[PDB]
Formats: structure tokens, C-alpha cells, sequence
């Protein structure tokens, strides 16, 4: 990507707080409770641990890159769905997503299940796949 | 005795349904009918439930291990042949000229026989595209031949 | 042609899939015109209203083309039910025609109007035709009898039956008028014959609701012929004349035909010799039911009874002997009371005045029967209606023997021609000792005519080639004859009851379960009533046209007459020559018996010819029909055993769906059907133009037939069961990638939002 970097550095930036182009343990703590609460040491001692050696630039974009790798695209998602939508309304009844993910295939959870629906946009009974589909990737 | 291609031919399908209704390895025992209509086959409802299929869901689930005698079963009943469909198909024809009604043939599919919803009849009826004609007749032989063909001939 | 003598006897747009017989409730069968079909739920539309409605699809009858209109033989025509052989007669009738064969069978519909069919005009033309040649017709049944006894040279013999009001008689006379008109060689013998009629119907008929001139007695008359084919002689045997409407008669009804004809005054003179005034409602034992009787003129029935006693060769003592004992009896009942004594004498001398005795030893013999044994008030009023009962009953019975006197003319007998005109079986509210007597005379009938319906049977099994074996028949015939006629028998014990003075109504019923009962099934326990106003039945007997609960009720004097033994003393010895011959020096079913099988030995060495009269309606009124009572007719005339039999083309039409995997001729089809079937050689037979099943067989060929026709259509319904399922096959695999996809990469997104570094990222991400 080139604008998914563009924030990564802007990000790594307003993270990297003593400006020494690495990322302590005290730069993580630092930041997080500048905004809300943060992580106990145990916490931000394996969130460094996650990073062989030091903290630049790179090792950065190298552990988030190895993170949102292994999914599909926008277009190759929002296909597996209108899939169950016959009529190409670009919306799914409700109780239908929710009956499909909850006791088939791959049988989702109660948590899973209000993980998911918490964000989902639902109104007038149909949940359009397609915003949904989008804030689930860009 | 099935061959290994065929027992191969068993587990793809096994699993397309085992998935659909949870995967875990088990298919509920109400599905066992499709599962062998889908090798192929077209057991009668009277057919199934004598091997283990059930009238409704949750009733009952079943591993792979149990399934094959189930498919070994419902092979060595009768399939109706042409001449079959074509002989009964007769007895409702008072002209003699492969006629019948859309009305009547629905009366047979519907309420003759181990019975059809209402549904699946609308259904192949569109499906294989039956027509009538102006009097309201349609050839039974015609569409006879097109539920024997397949969905895709 | 135009010919005058053939007036009412010669016959003045259809789909064969769309036209046919539809049941009704006024006309019994409608033609109907078939509109829609649906599994058994057919819509015809009636061709007469153009009204509509649905009809069980088997419950359709088959129509016959035009082609067959009023048919002259009905087994000509394509189809024979109940709807085709309706139609063709009730076409026929209101037409004037009512004469029609089918097969072997002539059948008459009472016209209840005159017909100038019968005239010697008429005669002429019949004589030596063959039944093909001309017109249907009773001569021509007649006439043909006689040219097999000729060439054939043995007995013949005709059965008419049918109901009571049907034409039994009416046309037993016509045959006899015919062939005294073609073979005929005081009067002649031909002129006698004929002249016996009105004497025996004088005394033997009456008026009932069914019949203005009801026969109350079995007739078989036999008509012997000589070395030249001609008349030589003739003798009439007579049996079970109601011996009950002497003394009573229903309302409605009229007791026999001359008690009436003598209260006319046709014949003043005769008044003082009878010693009657004429006036019949002035006569208990006569103006009970009716008196009157329209269109019986009992002026000139007597005339004419009494002209006809003169042409049998009557000595005029002879026929005022009969003329006075009759009336006689009419006084008997005019004889008053109040042990018992008399309420004058008056009535009671004129009856031992006419009958040759004194009247005082008579209602002395009456009023204390003799050692002595005096009898109440009733115990007399009931000896008086025995007696006169006794008196008419020997009367009748001298009377047809004087009869055959005059017709045994002991010229040279050949062979004959005998006539059956006999009541069938008959099942009413109460059903007494009279019907038994009726209903066990029917049923010897009934092995008779199976013996030859049985004898066509095998004329069947060789017109096809077909020769069957030893089948299963009535042996619950003979079941029935046996409980009633066999040495233990129902009469046999009867008879043997009535040797009994002790004996009673109880004795005699309990004797009798005593020995059938459980002992033999067709004896059963009286059960419950299928007709209301039933009255009591003490055991049912299973006839082979019916159930029949029987009340036991007084059967012991029925059978054995219970008059004075003492004033048959009296008559034993009168002054009058006939009652002193009556009374001269074996009850009703002991002389029925041998009178019976005397019948039966005649009948099984003739060659029968069988007429069945139908009566049209209930209203005596001619050209009407009611179809209810027509088709209650057909029913069951001219079965039970005999194996079914189907002509290739419809058989493979109706049983092809029993082995369609075998059907690549109507004959061959069949040959594989049943070869396939595994159908075993025995339970069937070939024919040329038939397949004959032996019995039950097609019943269960209906079976299979039932079942297979259910399966099929299931596995045709499972077949597209299959195909739907199949059909949306695929999109059950895109689906199931397609849930995989969203499953996979929900639980991503779903982990990366519980990611610390994520959590921080996105804080930050402002
Ligand atoms: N061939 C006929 N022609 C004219 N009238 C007839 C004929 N046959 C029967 N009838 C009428 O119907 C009545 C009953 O006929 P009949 O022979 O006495 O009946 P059953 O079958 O009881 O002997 C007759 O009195 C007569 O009025
Ligand atoms: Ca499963
Ligand atoms: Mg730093
Ligand atoms: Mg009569």
C-alpha cells in the first residue's frame, strides 16, 4: 500500500514520543495515557516481545503487514455475500446472516456472534452487506 | 458393495452437507435423503426413513461410519423407468393422445402418491419450462422426459 | 312395411369418449357428456338440462353408439349394463314395443294398455320363424319351442317370471292361444284349454295393489302333441293357492274373483239356488277390503264363467254344486253367536241347506265338537273360518282335477310343452309359512336354472378353446334346499309336529333350533331389521336371493287344517254329491313336497325357454316408466362363481401397469402381462378373443393393480424430488466457499480489533 504507510509513519511519529525513531516501552505507555488508559507492563512487555529486535520504522510495518495478511478483497467478499442475495438488493435479511453464521459452517459463538452484530448496519430489518463490507476492510 | 471412486464420491458430498448444518462431522439424519439424490439416486420418502432417515431436523445426527450402509440400502431399490411413468400416465388420459390438464397433473403430483408441495410443483414446472396450450393441455410425455433428463442435459 | 300387423311391433352426434351414463335419481341413468377429468372427479355436463356436476369416474357407465338403437337383441350390442339395457328397453316401451331379446332371454314390459299384436293376422305371420327372421315376439319364443320339440324331438318348457303385476300370466295365456292356434288338430279340445283360464282365475285370483287380477296359486300347465305334430290332450297342476283370503283380506284388496261375480246378478235365476242377495258389502267374509273393482265387470265375468263351465263339459248339477258350495261359505260367515250359543238360525240353516246336511246337527257338531269337547265364543267364530278355508281349498282342488277330466283325452301323446307361471321369491315386513313355501319352490327353481346357465357356461369354454375343469358351485344351494326339505329337515319337522294334538307354537320352534341351530350355518338367529315396520322374526334362512327372517307364529294349523273332525262327519256324509266327495274317506307341505319334485323331474327333461315380464311402474298406467323399479328388475335376473372374463383390448388397457417392462396386439400383450407376473397356468385360460380368470383372480389383479399404479407415481414423484435436490447442487458449493470467505475473514477482522497494537493504532489514527 502507499497510504496505508503514509498513516503507518504519521502514526509510528505521534507513537515514537521521545522523537528517537524506536519504539520503547515507554513510548507505548507514554502516548496510550495521553489518550486513555493503558497497558500494564506484562502488556506492553509481550506487545514489544511481538518485535524480534528494536522497534524502527520497520520492524514496525513488518509485524502489521504480518498481521492483515492472510484475508480477501473488498470485491471478492462482497461477492460471498450477494451470493445469498437472489434478487441483488444488496442487503440481507437479518435473521438470515445471522441464522447462516450462527449454526452453519463454521458455526460462530454468542460473542462472536454480538462482537459482530454490535458494529453491523441494520435498519428496516435488512443489513447491508455492502457498508458493512466496507468497514470490515477500507 | 460400492467401489472406492464411488465411496470417494460418498465423502465429497458427505461433507458439502455435514458443513452446511454445522460442520462437525455429522449430517442430521433428516438430510440423509438429499445427500443420496445428490449421488445420483431418488429414493422414495417411504425408502429413506427405512434405512434411518428422520420426519424432522435436530431428531438426530449421523457420522460417516453409519451413512455408508444407508447409500448401500437405497441402491438396491427399484428406480421407475420410462415405461413406468409412461403406463401410469395413462390411466389418467381418457382421450388416448398424451394429454392431460395443467389442473389434473397438478391433482396428481400434489394429491396422489406420496405426496409434492405445492411448491416444487410450480417448481419443476418452470424449471423444465412445461407449457400449455390454449385448451390448457399439456403432452405428459414431453415433460416425463425432461424430469428423467436432469436439471442439466 | 308399412304393414298394418306390425304397428307396435317393428322399429320405426356421439363421441364414444365424451358421451355416457351417468347415475340419477329421477331418470336412474342420465346421459351425460364428459368435461374435465381430475384423479377420480369427473365433470359431465347432462345433455338434456345442460346443467353440470361431478360423477365418480367409476361410477360412469359406457354409452352405446347410435347404431343400436332400440336393438331387437340386446346381446348384440357393444355394451350390456344396466344403463345400456335400461335405455334400450325404456326406448323401446315408449314406442309400443315391448318385446326384446338378449342372448336366450325374451323380456316383456306391460304395456297396461291393449295391443293389436296378437290378432290371428298377426299369428299367421309368425308361424314357422325363425326368432332373426321377424320381429321380437312371445310367438315368436312359442313358435320356436315348438319346431325344437318337432325336429329335436323331446320336451319344451316355458319359465315366465318376473314380479307380481309383470305379465306372468297375461302372457302364459298368449302362448297357449298361440300354439292351441297353430297345432289345434261343449267344444274342442283347443276351445277347453283355453275356456280353463276363467274358471281357474274365477277362483284363484283377486284383486291386490300390485295386480287388479292376481294368480293366488302356482300354475304349470303341459300341452301334449300327437304323431302329426298336433294338440292331443293337456293336463294343469296347480300349487299353494292362499287358502287366507277366503275369510280375510287387507284393505285395498278383494277376496277371490266369484264371491263377487255372484252378488251381481248376471245370472238372476241362479239367486234362489244360491240362496244369496245380491249384494256383496253385505257379506263379511267379502266386503273386508274392497268390493268393487275398476275395470272388472262382475256382471259378464260370470256369464262368462258360467258359458265356460258348459264348453269343459260341466253336467248342470255339476257347476251348481260349485256355484252353491261357494256360497255357502258366504253364509258361513254371515252365521252370528254369543261353551257358546247361537244368535238365531237363519244364516246357519241356507249353509246346511246348500250343503246337503242338517243345520241342527251342524252348529251342534260346532258349538260342542264330539267324547265331547265344547268350544267358547271364539273357539267357534275361528272352526266357521276354518271350515269355509277347508271347504275352498278341496274345491280348487277337485275343481282343477274335473278340469284335467275334460282335457286328458286319451288320444296319442308324442311329446310336450309345459308353462310355468309361478310367483318368485318375495320378501315382505312378516314372512310366514306361505313364503317359506314360496321362497323354498324358487329355490329348487334356481338349481334348475344354474343347471343351464352352466350348460351355456361350457358352450363358452369351447368357443374360444378354452375347456376349464371342476369349479367351485352351489353347494350353499343345496345347503338351503336340504335345511328345508332333507329328513330332518324345517317341514320335515314341521310335519312331524303336526301329528301332535299337544304340540304348539313353542314346541315346535324350540324343536327346531334344537336341531339346526349351530348344526348348520344357513339356519340363523333372527338379526336386525334393514325395513321398518319388521314385524317378528323368529330365524332367518339365507335364500339365494336373500335373507329371510321368518315368524313361526301359527305354522301348525297352517300346515294341518283345523276344522271339527266332527262335521267332517257331517259333510262326510250330505245330501249334495260334490261335498259328500269333498269330505270323502299329508298337510300342505307333505303334498307340496311330492308335488314339487314332481315339477322338478318334468322341467329337468325339457329344453327351457325363458320369458321375463317386467312391470313398468307402480301406477298401472301404460307408456310410464319408473327406472328405480325397472333397474331394481335387471338386478339380478338371468352369476356367483362362474370366472371372469375379458376381451384382450380392454384387459391390457387395465392391466399393462403391472409389468410395462415387458410391452415393446392386444392378445400378446396380455400373453406377456400375465407371463410376467409369474401368474400361475391354473388361476386362468387363453381364449381367442378373451382371457378368462378364475374366480377372485380379478379382484386381486384390481389389487396389484391399486398398489403399482401408487408406487409408480411415487417414484415419479421421488424422481423429481431428486431432480429439484441435484439441480441446486452448485449453488450449494458457492455457497459454502462463499460462507467459508465471510466466516474466515469476519473472525480476522473480529481478532485484529482485540490486537493491542491495533487497539493503540487506532487510537491514535486522528
Ligand atoms: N300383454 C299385455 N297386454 C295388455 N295388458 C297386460 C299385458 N300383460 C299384463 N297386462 C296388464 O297388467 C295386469 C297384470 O298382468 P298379469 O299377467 O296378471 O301379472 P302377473 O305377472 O302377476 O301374472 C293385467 O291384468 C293387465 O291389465
Ligand atoms: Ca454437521
Ligand atoms: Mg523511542
Ligand atoms: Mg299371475
Amino acid at each position: 500500500p502507499q497510504k496505508q504507510i503514509q498513516e503507518m509513519k504519521e502514526a509510528f511519529s505521534m507513537i515514537d514520543v521521545d522523537r528517537d525513531g524506536f519504539v520503547s516501552k515507554e513510548d507505548i505507555k507514554a502516548i496510550s495515557e495521553q489518550l486513555g488508559r493503558a497497558p500494564d507492563d506484562k502488556e506492553l512487555t509481550a506487545m514489544l516481545k511481538e518485535a524480534p529486535g528494536p522497534l524502527n520504522f520497520t520492524m514496525f510495518l513488518s509485524i502489521f503487514s504480518d498481521k492483515l495478511s492472510g484475508t480477501d478483497s473488498e470485491e471478492t467478499i462482497r461477492n460471498a455475500f450477494a451470493m445469498f442475495d437472489e434478487q441483488e438488493t444488496k442487503k440481507l435479511n437479518i435473521e438470515y446472516i445471522k441464522d447462516l453464521l450462527e449454526n452453519m459452517g463454521d458455526n460462530f459463538n454468542k460473542d462472536e456472534m454480538r462482537m459482530t452484530f454490535k458494529e453491523a448496519p441494520v435498519e428496516g430489518g435488512k443489513f447491508d452487506y455492502v457498508k458493512f463490507t466496507a468497514m470490515i476492510k477500507g | 458393495k460400492l467401489s472406492q471412486d464411488e465411496i470417494d464420491d460418498l465423502k465429497d458430498v458427505f461433507e458439502l452437507f455435514d458443513f452446511w448444518d454445522g460442520r462437525d462431522g455429522a449430517v442430521d439424519a433428516f438430510k440423509l435423503g438429499d445427500v443420496c439424490r445428490c449421488l445420483g439416486i431418488n429414493p422414495r420418502n417411504e425408502d429413506v426413513f427405512a434405512v434411518g432417515g428422520t420426519h424432522k431436523m435436530g431428531e438426530k445426527s449421523l457420522p460417516f461410519e453409519e451413512f455408508l450402509p444407508a447409500y448401500e440400502g437405497l441402491m438396491d431399490c427399484e428406480q421407475g423407468t420410462f415405461a413406468d411413468y409412461m403406463e401410469a400416465f395413462k390411466t389418467f388420459d381418457r382421450e388416448g393422445q398424451g394429454f392431460i390438464s395443467g389442473a389434473e397433473l397438478r391433482h396428481v403430483l400434489t394429491a396422489l402418491g406420496e405426496r409434492l408441495s405445492d411448491e416444487d410443483v410450480d417448481e419443476i414446472i418452470k424449471l423444465t419450462d412445461l407449457q400449455e396450450d390454449l385448451e390448457g393441455n399439456v403432452k405428459y410425455e414431453d415433460f416425463v422426459k425432461k424430469v428423467m433428463a436432469g436439471p442439466y442435459p | 312395411f308399412s304393414d298394418p300387423d306390425f304397428q307396435y311391433l317393428a322399429v320405426d352426434a356421439f363421441d364414444g369418449k365424451k358421451n355416457c351414463w351417468v347415475p340419477d335419481e329421477k331418470e336412474g341413468f342420465a346421459s351425460a357428456e364428459i368435461q374435465s377429468s381430475k384423479g377420480d372427479e369427473i365433470t359431465v355436463k347432462i345433455v338434456a338440462d345442460s346443467s353440470t356436476r361431478t360423477v365418480k369416474k367409476d361410477d360412469i357407465q359406457s354409452m352405446n353408439p347410435p347404431k343400436f338403437e332400440k336393438l331387437e337383441d340386446m346381446a348384440n350390442m357393444t355394451y350390456l349394463n344396466e344403463a345400456s339395457v335400461l335405455y334400450n328397453l325404456r326406448s323401446r316401451y315408449t314406442s309400443g314395443l315391448i318385446y326384446t331379446y338378449s342372448g336366450l332371454f325374451c323380456i316383456a314390459v306391460n304395456p297396461y294398455r291393449r295391443l293389436p299384436i296378437y290378432t290371428d293376422s298377426v299369428i299367421a305371420k309368425y308361424r314357422g320363424k325363425r326368432k332373426t327372421e321377424i320381429p321380437p315376439h312371445l310367438f315368436s319364443v312359442a313358435d320356436n319351442a315348438y319346431q325344437n320339440m318337432v325336429t329335436d324331438r323331446e320336451n319344451q318348457s316355458c319359465l315366465i317370471t318376473g314380479e307380481s303385476g309383470a305379465g306372468k300370466t297375461e302372457n302364459t295365456k298368449k302362448v297357449i292361444m298361440y300354439l292351441a292356434k297353430v297345432a289345434c288338430a261343449e267344444g274342442s279340445l283347443e276351445d277347453q284349454i283355453i275356456q280353463a283360464n276363467p274358471v281357474l282365475e274365477a277362483y284363484g285370483n283377486a284383486k291386490t295393489t300390485r295386480n287388479n287380477n292376481s294368480s293366488r296359486f302356482g300354475k304349470f300347465i303341459r300341452i301334449h302333441f300327437g304323431p302329426t305334430g298336433k294338440i292331443a290332450g293337456a293336463d294343469i297342476e296347480t300349487y299353494l293357492l292362499e287358502k287366507s283370503r277366503v275369510t280375510y283380506q287387507q284393505s285395498a284388496e278383494r277376496n277371490y274373483h266369484i264371491f263377487y261375480q255372484i252378488c251381481s246378478n248376471a245370472i238372476p235365476e241362479l239367486n234362489d239356488v244360491m240362496l244369496v242377495t245380491p249384494d256383496s258389502g253385505l257379506y263379511s267374509f267379502i266386503n273386508q277390503g274392497c268390493l268393487t273393482v275398476d275395470n272388472i265387470d262382475d256382471v259378464e265375468e260370470f256369464k262368462l264363467c258360467d258359458e265356460a263351465f258348459d264348453i269343459l263339459g260341466f253336467t248342470k248339477e255339476e257347476k251348481q254344486s260349485m256355484f252353491k258350495c261357494t256360497a255357502s261359505i258366504l253364509h258361513m260367515g254371515e252365521m252370528k253367536f254369543k261353551q257358546a250359543e247361537s244368535d238365531g238360525t237363519a244364516e246357519a240353516e241356507k249353509v246346511a241347506f246348500l250343503c246337503g246336511i242338517n243345520a241342527g246337527d251342524l252348529l251342534k257338531a260346532l258349538l260342542k265338537p264330539k267324547v265331547t269337547k265344547g268350544q267358547n265364543m271364539n273357539q267357534v267364530v275361528n272352526s266357521v273360518g276354518a271350515l269355509a278355508k277347508s271347504l275352498y281349498d278341496r274345491m280348487f282342488n277337485w275343481l282343477v282335477r274335473r278340469v284335467n277330466k275334460t282335457l286328458d283325452t286319451k288320444a296319442k301323446r308324442n311329446y310336450y310343452i309345459g308353462v310355468l307361471d309361478i310367483a318368485g321369491f318375495e320378501i315382505f315386513d312378516f314372512n310366514s309359512f306361505e313364503q317359506l313355501c314360496i321362497n323354498y319352490t324358487n329355490e329348487r327353481l334356481q338349481q334348475f336354472f344354474n343347471h343351464h346357465m352352466f350348460i351355456l357356461e361350457q358352450e363358452e369354454y369351447k368357443k374360444e378353446g378354452i375347456a376349464w375343469e371342476f369349479i367351485d358351485f352351489g353347494m350353499d344351494l343345496q345347503m338351503c334346499i336340504d335345511l328345508i326339505e332333507k329328513p330332518m329337515g324345517i317341514l320335515s319337522i314341521l310335519e312331524e309336529e303336526c301329528m301332535f294334538p299337544k304340540a304348539d307354537d313353542k314346541s315346535f320352534q324350540d324343536k327346531l333350533y334344537q336341531n339346526h341351530m349351530g348344526k348348520n350355518r344357513m339356519f340363523t338367529k333372527p338379526g336386525k331389521p334393514t325395513r321398518p315396520n319388521q314385524g317378528p322374526a323368529h330365524f332367518e334362512l339365507h335364500h339365494y336371493a336373500g335373507n329371510v327372517p321368518y315368524s313361526i307364529t301359527g305354522w301348525l294349523e297352517k300346515n294341518k287344517d283345523p276344522i271339527n273332525e266332527n262335521v267332517v262327519a257331517l259333510l262326510g256324509a250330505s245330501k249334495e254329491p260334490l261335498v259328500a266327495e269333498l269330505f270323502k274317506a299329508q298337510t300342505i307341505s307333505a303334498v307340496h313336497r311330492e308335488s314339487l319334485n314332481k315339477l322338478m323331474k318334468n322341467l329337468y327333461s325339457t329344453h327351457p325357454h325363458f320369458v321375463r315380464c317386467i312391470i313398468p311402474n307402480e301406477l298401472k298406467q301404460p307408456g310410464l316408466v319408473d327406472a328405480e323399479l325397472v333397474l331394481h328388475q335387471l338386478q339380478c335376473n338371468g352369476r356367483k362363481g362362474f370366472p371372469s372374463r375379458l376381451i384382450y383390448s380392454e384387459f391390457k388397457q387395465r392391466y399393462s401397469i403391472l409389468a410395462p417392462n415387458a410391452i415393446p396386439d392386444g392378445k400378446t400383450v396380455s400373453e406377456k402381462i400375465l407371463a410376467g407376473l409369474q401368474m400361475d397356468p391354473a388361476e386362468y385360460r387363453l381364449g381367442t378373443t378373451k382371457v378368462f380368470f378364475k374366480a377372485g383372480v380379478l379382484g386381486n389383479l384390481e389389487e396389484m393393480r391399486d398398489e403399482r399404479l401408487s408406487k409408480i407415481i411415487s417414484m415419479f414423484q421421488a424422481h423429481i424430488r431428486g431432480y429439484l435436490i441435484r439441480k441446486a447442487y452448485k449453488k450449494l458449493q458457492d455457497q459454502r466457499i462463499g460462507l467459508s470467505v465471510i466466516q474466515r475473514n469476519i473472525r480476522k477482522w473480529l481478532v485484529l480489533r482485540n490486537w493491542q497494537w491495533w487497539k493503540l493504532y487506532s487510537k491514535v489514527k486522528p
